[PDB]
């Protein structure tokens, strides 16, 4: 019921973007991480090849 | 500004923003709500028959890419998410719901897309600069949005500048390098004659044809291309954006037959 602060994002669900951010490889971008998970996709992936 | 007051919100809900399909749809946000940090675009769509409201160059890139796909049936930009639902999601997720000056704001998804067939019959897209994904508040709002569509069982994705095809990017650079030219009734009147020429010269290169058209009708140097460029930027003409425009053949251009509702 309490607004989760960034310091506690590592306790959130696996698919929660906040949790993903907390466990990311800091030398890489969030963009790279989300694209790897299929959250970010390019137009091609959404339509018939 | 992009923030709304309680009366502004209620008023927009009354005019039915966010409701309707195809030609009847009205976006929640308009180019009037464009952030001072970006550029807006008003573009005609052959698929919906509407003039769409895009609030950034990135949204323009996604729109042009969607309008190019043959399977896309409808494109509903700036689609509002039901406040009662986002209100509950924020509470359940431990996220402060978007608010400006004490007024809870209506969240919106950049594009809600309907397709005739193919992999996804319906999907939603939120457009973000890649750098924005490092921002904690941006991520909180994206999580609210993610949960919203997950609840609706509709696929949702994030699109950034990094997902824009390289050729699409160069085409947008050329087409929109400068302020989009206003379409006069005289320019709009060129769609019909241009459509006929492009039709017969279907197998020829578009740039060559434009120049040969200037020579033929003894027009000013680069006149025809400038007209095609303006009509294309405004959406009345669409082309194979995945190929450099200069490399498109005339048959690659699709020209819409439109009536200037000024008279009738
Ligand atoms: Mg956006």
């Amino acid at each position: 019921i309490k607004v989760v602060k960034p310091s506690d994002w590592d306790s959130l669900p696996d698919t929660d973007l906040r949790y993903i951010y907390s466990q990311r490889q800091p030398e890489k971008t969030m963009h790279e991480r989300l694209k790897g998970k299929g959250v970010i996709v390019d137009m091609a992936s959404l339509f018939k090849q | 500004n992009s923030s709304f007051s309680e009366v502004q919100i209620a008023r927009r809900i009354k005019e039915g923003r966010g409701q309707g399909h195809g030609k009847d749809y009205i976006p929640w946000l308009t180019v009037q709500e464009v952030p001072s940090s970006g550029r807006s675009h008003r573009i005609y769509s052959h698929k919906t028959g509407r003039v769409h409201h895009l609030l950034s160059d990135l949204e323009l890139a996604v729109f042009l890419s969607l309008e190019w796909e043959s399977s896309v049936l409808d494109i509903r930009e700036q689609f509002p998410l039901l406040p009662s639902d986002t209100r509950q999601i924020a509470i359940d997720s431990g996220i402060k719901h978007p608010v400006i000056r004490g007024v809870d704001q209506v969240m919106s998804t950049d594009f809600l897309v309907d397709c005739k067939d193919g992999p996804f019959e319906q999907f939603a897209i939120q457009v973000k600069p890649a750098a924005a994904l490092q921002d904690e508040r941006t991520l909180e709002k994206l999580e609210l949005e993610r949960r919203y569509w997950q609840q609706k069982q509709i696929p949702w994705f994030i699109f950034t500048d990094k997902e824009i095809n390289p050729v699409v990017k160069e085409n947008i650079e050329w087409l929109y390098s400068v302020k989009t030219e206003e379409v006069s009734a005289e320019l709009l009147a060129q769609l019909s004659p241009l459509a006929h020429i492009l039709q017969e010269k279907g197998d020829e290169n578009i740039i060559n044809v434009c120049k040969q058209v200037d020579i033929a009708y003894d027009l000013e140097l680069g006149k025809t291309l400038s007209e095609i460029r303006a009509l294309t930027a405004n959406g009345f003409i669409k082309f194979n954006i995945y190929k450099s425009f200069r490399a498109n053949k005339c048959a690659d251009l699709c020209i819409s037959q439109v009536v200037n509702m000024e008279e009738l």
